């Protein structure tokens, strides 16, 4: 998952 | 959530597999600058500005100055009472056949410096590089990481950019490559390592107690680890200086600095  | 230390301790005495998720609060307590929300600032930017693929694509010299400064300050920084409580807990419980693992968002390696052995560093490390051409990852502790950065990265506002030509920035020493290196740090908008997330998921799937320490709980996917754990009924205890959007989802919330609450909690 992408780092927000 | 509950704030009964005595109740948490009852779960702690019985837990066989403890996951501890640590974020920027733990590093700030060692006086490490986190460059998020005071913070403070590197000369005119914060981490949201410079820890991005865009910032590295526009001015890799400026990004390297920022990371060089962060590497250098680490010489003056030591693990705090929270790091030490967490490391001692791991050693004490391990002798009893009980498992403690730290899943940290922090990139400063203070958990390792304190002696934590079961550690997943999900956002990388200031002391690792990755080659923008061949992809090799390497440890690097050299001060300075390259001659051109010597004395650079000064943090005071108004400091001129070093403007180091890309060829004088840290370069890959894999024979034949010599590509430009970047810090092996996960930047905003980048995906975390799937192999690391597989490890995280195994720990979350098997733990029977979860602590969330020093985390803003608004950085994803890290903000979502503890919620998936409570789903199996696992108690989650939050240790932070303030509530977060995830606070009402936890079994316990102990307000205060992590270096103040954790020693008692993990005693
Ligand atoms: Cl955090
Ligand atoms: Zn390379």
């Amino acid at each position: 998952f992408s780092k927000q | 959530p509950s704030s009964s230390m005595a109740d948490f301790r009852k779960f702690f005495a019985k837990a066989k597999h403890i996951v501890i998720i640590s974020g920027a609060g733990v590093s700030a307590e060692s006086g490490v600058p986190t460059f998020r929300g005071a913070g403070g600032y590197w000369r005119k930017w914060q981490a949201q500005d410079l820890a991005t693929p865009l910032a590295f694509a526009h001015n890799p010299s400026r990004v390297w100055e920022f990371y060089h400064y962060r590497r250098e300050v680490m010489g003056s920084k030591e693990p705090n009472a929270g790091h030490r409580a967490i490391a001692e807990c791991e050693t004490r419980l391990g002798k009893q056949g009980r498992r403690v693992v730290v899943i940290t968002l922090n990139i400063d390696e203070l958990h390792r410096k304190a002696g934590t052995k079961n550690l997943l560093e999900i956002h990388g490390s200031l002391f690792k590089t990755r080659c923008t051409s061949c992809g090799v990852v390497a440890e690097n502790y050299k001060s300075p990481i390259c001659p051109a950065l010597s004395g650079k990265g000064a943090p005071e506002p108004g400091t001129q950019d070093a403007s180091i030509p890309v060829e004088k920035l840290p370069r890959c020493e894999e024979a034949g490559c010599g590509g430009l290196l970047r810090p092996h740090v996960v930047w905003f908008g980048e995906n975390l390592d799937p192999a690391i997330l597989e490890e995280v998921d195994r720990e979350l799937a098997h733990c029977d107690l979860c602590l969330v320490v020093g985390t803003s709980s608004v950085v994803y996917p890290a903000a979502m680890f503890a919620p998936q754990v409570a789903a199996r009924g696992v108690p989650v205890a939050e240790f932070n200086t303030e509530t977060t959007p995830a606070t009402n989802r936890f079994r316990f919330h102990f307000q205060g600095p992590c270096g103040t609450t954790l020693p008692e909690a993990l005693a």
